């Protein structure tokens, strides 16, 4: 397929790279659980001027 | 270099009377390191999209 022919003659060819597939993907984060100051920013009316 | 003139004449010959057998090294490269790089992993890196 890579040599692009149906008859390969004698010799050592190179096909591709190989690698070990990823197994058991892991995700990590900090432990704190405190919703950030969302309401203090939007649910207010006295927004300053530009 | 050490500037000097030869005692040339039309009836004079200078003949050696001794010899020194010397040994001289000489160094030549013959080969480079057989390197090889891979398209699909260098350019992209374990990524189907790229
Ligand atoms: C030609 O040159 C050689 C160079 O070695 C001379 O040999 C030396 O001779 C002296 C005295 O004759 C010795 O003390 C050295 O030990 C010799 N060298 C070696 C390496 O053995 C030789 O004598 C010269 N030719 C003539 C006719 O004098
Ligand atoms: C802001 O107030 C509205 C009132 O309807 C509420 O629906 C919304 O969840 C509030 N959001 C925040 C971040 O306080």
């Amino acid at each position: 397929c890579t040599l692009k022919s149906f008859t390969v003659e004698k010799g050592i060819y190179q096909t591709s790279n190989f690698r070990v597939q990823p197994t058991e993907s892991i995700v990590r984060f900090p432990n704190i659980t405190n919703l950030c100051p969302f309401g203090e920013v939007f649910n207010a009316t006295r927004f300053a001027s530009v | 270099g050490a500037e000097n003139s030869v005692a040339y004449s039309n009836n004079s010959i200078a003949i050696p009377t001794n010899f020194t057998i010397s040994v001289t090294t000489e160094i030549l490269p013959v080969s480079m390191t057989k390197t090889s790089v891979d398209c699909t992993m260098y350019i992209c890196g374990d990524s189907t999209e790229c």
